[PDB]
RNA sequence: GGAUAGUGGCCUACCAUGGUUUCAACGGGUAACGGGGAAUAAGGGUUCGAUUCCGGAGAGGGAGCCUGAGAAACGGCUACCA
RNA sequence: AGGGGAUCGAAGAUGAUCAGAUACCGUCGUAGUCUUAACCAUAAACUAUGCCGACUAGGGAUCGGGUGGUGUUUUUCUUAUGACCCACUCGGCACCUUACGAGAAAUCAAAGUCUUUGGGUUCUGGGGGGAGUAUGGUCGCAAGGCUGAAACUUAAAGGAAUUG
């Protein structure tokens, strides 16, 4: 069945932007999806997406810019120690310059930028640039 | 040979090697 | 998808599935069964001693017409007969009958090697001395 | 269980001694001692009538070293218990983890309740027997789900 | 799948061969009738009458007095009390 | 759109609606409500055939939003609660009536495919029931209790 | 279609499309105030009507039930709630 | 209870029928002493580690033992086997 | 094993061709073909595409269900049907065009969302032979099935398309 909510999500707007689309409907919504769209705002990739209602799961309503190029869930939540999101970052992201292993630490779910000023580290959501 | 045809040779000398088999022991 | 297990507590079963696919790498399956002692001719070893029996002129393979001159050698080290390939020009005539001889592989990972069937090893020393300084009379064979 | 000395032999705590001339006979001085750590012993150890020389508690053996919880898996062995321990071993070829357990014998004092299921807090001991290593210290989830078993409002 | 029946009925009349002479091969004898017991509970159809006839032959055979015997002696008693766990020993009475 | 044994993707379902609240236009009040619940429970009605027929023959949208709670919890209070939930008897019922087909005539084997899928799901929800403790541990279900229970 | 706006779409969009797929689930059933050619009593019944709703004071079958929406009788009057 | 320096089925008498296992017990192989590490090298790994350090074991193969704090010693004994 | 016994028909009996023909073709013809209980568990059991999810592109049709039509005829005067016409929807076998993606392509609307490499999962393969062989287990009355090597040998075998 539906096993990753994010997946289903992260899959339907990088769909979506390969096809070209401004807005995507992500079916469910989730806690964890909602902050993980947070971040990817306040970066600015992403443009002013809206929550819906319905008493048995949200939706959500992406409008995005084009600006994004490819998200991705890293679907196994792995550990990673504070050492080794250097690894992680080098793997995934494209160049050292900009792309954000988005990660949850106990502080909450962020960056891995912003998660290596705070000195934390927990496990991998996913990869956005 | 087709494998077909091999399969049945083989087939015919096992039940060759188990008749002599069975008349050993 | 990709039909192998990804979650988190998966670890028993992708290892076991790796030691089991382990099993189709040929040089893997050699080394652990342990097939270059029990059945190889030599024991897992580059060289071994062994004495002449008779020597043979193998005809070559197909696009090759030439006879290339091996011995048979009977090793000294467990008893095996095998034959063994004599490199360079004149060099069967400076193998002795029944001298001490020592061979070492030919070169292909134990198979047998180019145009010459069924034999896989060469000659390198005979009665001590080695067979290329004797064929530029670098050395005189002992004789003995 | 009401065994009180069935056995062959007398079954006396060593070396606690009442005296019979002393005209007060109530019941028998029985000897206990608070196992430290923060655990706290039972009344069914100090007002009981068993005898466990391999009591925690109104015993001989002491507690000392590792505190280890587990859940019972096996109760059926007298005086003895099997507690299955759960745990994730981390592979890193993979950077996953395999669920093992392993099975730990220890000595339960008839002074608890044990049964399949519960889940509870053992402490290391001295050598008790081939692989008793463990006196049990504490039994939580006792009836957890048992406490409730008919329904009528 | 009468076979699994007539094997059993056959290892009952030789338990009690066996126990008329006594646990030599009725240790043997009852652990083959535990994996025919186990056999039959995977199919559909399990739990016969010839394997209650055994277990209390069995039962019979390990409670009379009576050298690796006595191994066989102790592994019949514990085979017997074990598979007398089931409650069908009501209907052998 | 996923189905148990079978090759279907059936989208056919109940789609409550938004509204958490009773409707603008209902006039009788809640009471009343449960003490019809209460009398055909009495009757003898399975708490899907309570919801069937208040939402049919009265202004029973979904007895919940009106109620406060749901027909089985409003059964089980007033200890009309039947000892075995509905949707297992009627699986059991579902099985002893394939039994017995097959009993009757043998070579069917459809019915006998179909009855071990039945036993699949029996199986499936009872371990569930015994999970939540809804059953007494000690339930289970191989041939004639079955018919014991129907009856 | 690169840039419509799903969040209010044009209605006869919505009520086109299949219930459970609209942007909010709703359902599109309703209830009906139906009258009983006999009395004046009047009784409400669902749209798709599963059993045979009858009239409390007399026996009359006030619906007839089908495959989807159950069919009111001839005699009777319905007013949409 | 015996025995040990002492805990302990370590052993004995009696009693209970238990202990482990598909999360791989048990059994078989290892041209397996274990570890610190070596070679290899984008990151991940693969193989090797008899061999300078730390532990373990053995002095032909097994067994038994005196001595002394420390040995089942072996450039110490007693015995069998080769 | 028991009941059938028409046609058809392995084996066979033959009549012809052929250098040979116990093969193709022609006549017959046992076992089977059809059944009742018990086995067997294999097929190019093929869509040579595992299952469950979400998304991505248009086109009609077709089957079943449900919606609306002041719809068309029907006719029982007319309602109500039914059968049709139009629009939509759910689910299914498929089909058509296209690539914007995929592939080594032939092609695929899944074989796409896979170097911008991670939705969950079982089962397989690691050059070709040797060989699905030997051996060992296990199932089977038997035929055989399941499981399943190695020594040795070889420099290709093979896929897709292109021109001859
Ligand atoms: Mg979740
Ligand atoms: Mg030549
Ligand atoms: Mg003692
Ligand atoms: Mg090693
Ligand atoms: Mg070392
Ligand atoms: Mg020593
Ligand atoms: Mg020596
Ligand atoms: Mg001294
Ligand atoms: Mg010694
Ligand atoms: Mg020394
Ligand atoms: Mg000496
Ligand atoms: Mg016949
Ligand atoms: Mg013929
Ligand atoms: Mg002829
Ligand atoms: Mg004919
Ligand atoms: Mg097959
Ligand atoms: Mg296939
Ligand atoms: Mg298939
Ligand atoms: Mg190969
Ligand atoms: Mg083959
Ligand atoms: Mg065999
Ligand atoms: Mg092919
Ligand atoms: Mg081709
Ligand atoms: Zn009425």
């Amino acid at each position: 069945t539906r096993t990753s909510v994010l997946a289903d999500a992260l899959n339907a707007i990088n769909n979506a932007e390969k096809t070209g689309k401004r807005q995507v409907l992500i079916r469910p919504s989730s806690k964890v999806i909602i902050k993980f769209l947070q971040v990817m705002q306040k970066h600015g990739y992403i443009g002013e997406f809206e929550y819906i209602d319905d008493h048995r799961s949200g939706k959500i309503v992406v409008q995005l810019n084009g600006r994004l190029n490819k998200c991705g869930v890293i679907s196994p939540r792995f550990n990673v120690k504070i050492a080794d999101v250097e690894k992680w970052t080098a793997n995934l992201l494209p160049a050292r310059q900009f792309g954000y292993v988005i990660l949850t630490t106990s502080a909450g779910i962020m960056d891995h930028e912003e998660a290596h000023r705070k000195h934390v580290s927990g496990k991998i959501l996913g990869f956005v640039y | 040979m087709r494998a077909k045809w091999r399969k049945k040779r083989t087939r015919r000398l096992k039940r060759k090697r188990r008749k002599v088999r069975a008349r050993s022991k | 998808g990709k039909g192998k297990p990804r979650g988190l507590n998966s670890a028993r079963k992708l290892r076991v599935h790796r030691r089991n696919n382990r099993w189709a790498e040929t040089t893997y399956k050699k080394r652990l069964l342990g097939t270059a002692f029990k059945s190889s001719p030599f024991g897992g070893s580059s060289h071994a001693k062994g004495i002449v029996l008779e020597k043979i002129g193998i005809e070559s393979k197909q696009p090759n017409s030439a006879i290339r001159k091996c011995v048979r050698v009977q090793l000294i080290k467990n008893g095996k007969k095998v034959t063994a390939f004599v490199p360079n020009d004149g060099c069967l005539n400076f193998v002795d009958e029944n001298d001490e001889v020592l061979l070492a592989g030919f070169g292909r990972k134990g198979k047998a090697k180019g145009d010459i069937p069924g034999v896989r090893f060469k000659v390198v020393k005979v009665s001590g001395v080695s067979l290329l300084a004797l064929w530029k009379e670098k050395k005189e064979k002992p004789r003995s | 269980e009401l065994t009180v000395q069935s056995e062959r032999a007398f079954q006396k705590q060593p070396h606690i001694f009442t005296n019979p001339k002393a005209k007060a006979n109530r019941k028998t001085k029985r000897w206990y001692k608070n196992v430290g750590l923060g655990f706290k012993t039972p009344k069914t150890a100090i007002e009981g009538s068993y005898i466990d020389k391999k009591c925690p508690f109104t015993g001989l053996v002491s507690i000392r070293g590792k505190i280890l919880t587990g859940t019972v898996v096996s109760t059926r062995m007298h005086r003895t218990i099997v507690i299955r321990r759960d745990y994730l071993h981390y592979v890193p070829k993979y950077n996953r983890y395999e669920k093992r357990h392993k099975n730990v014998p220890a000595h339960v004092s008839p002074a608890f309740r044990v049964q399949v299921g519960d889940i509870v807090t053992v402490g290391q001991c001295r050598p008790i027997s081939k692989t008793v290593r463990f006196n049990v210290l504490k039994v939580a989830s006792a009836t957890g789900k048992a406490n409730k078993q008919f329904a009528k409002f | 799948k009468e076979k699994l029946l007539d094997e059993m009925q056959d290892v009952y009349n030789k338990i009690s061969q066996a126990e008329n002479s006594d646990w030599l091969t009725i240790s043997n004898e009852f652990d083959l009738i535990s994996r025919l017991l186990v056999r039959a509970q995977q199919q559909n159809w399990g739990t016969p009458n010839i394997f209650i006839k055994v277990v209390a032959q069995v039962e019979d055979a390990v409670n009379n007095t009576q050298k690796a015997v006595a191994r066989a002696y102790n592994t019949t008693k514990q085979r017997v009390k074990k598979v007398s766990r089931e409650n069908e020993d009501s209907m052998a009475k | 759109m996923g189905r148990m044994h079978s090759k279907g993707k059936g989208m056919s379902s109940s789609a409550i609606p938004y509204s958490r609240n009773a409707p603008a236009w209902f006039k009788g009040s809640s009471d009343g409500v449960v003490e019809q619940i209460i009398k055909y429970a009495r009757k003898g009605l399975t708490p899907s055939q309570i919801g069937v027929l208040l939402r049919d023959a009265h202004g029973v949208t979904q007895a919940k939003v009106i109620t406060g709670n749901k027909i089985l919890r409003i059964l089980k209070s007033n200890g009309l609660a039947p000892e075995i939930p509905e949707d297992l008897y009627f699986l059991i019922k579902k099985a002893v009536s394939v039994r017995k087909h097959l009993e009757r005539n043998r070579k069917d084997k459809d019915a006998k495919f179909r009855l071990i899928l039945i036993e699949s799901r029996i199986h499936r929800l009872a371990r569930y029931y015994r999970t939540v403790s809804v059953l007494p541990p000690n339930w289970k279900y191989e041939s004639a209790t079955a018919s014991a229970l129907v009856n | 279609v690169l840039v419509q706006d799903l969040l209010h779409p044009t209605a006869a969009s919505e009520a086109r499309k299949h219930k459970l797929k609209t942007l909010v689930q709703s359902p599109r059933s309703h209830f009906l105030d139906v009258k009983c050619p006999g009395c004046l009593n009047i009784t409400t019944v669902f749209s798709h009507a599963q059993t045979a709703v009858t009239c409390e004071s007399c026996s009359t079958v006030l619906c007839t039930p089908t495959g989807g929406k159950a069919k009111l009788s001839e005699g009777t009057s319905f007013r949409r709630k």
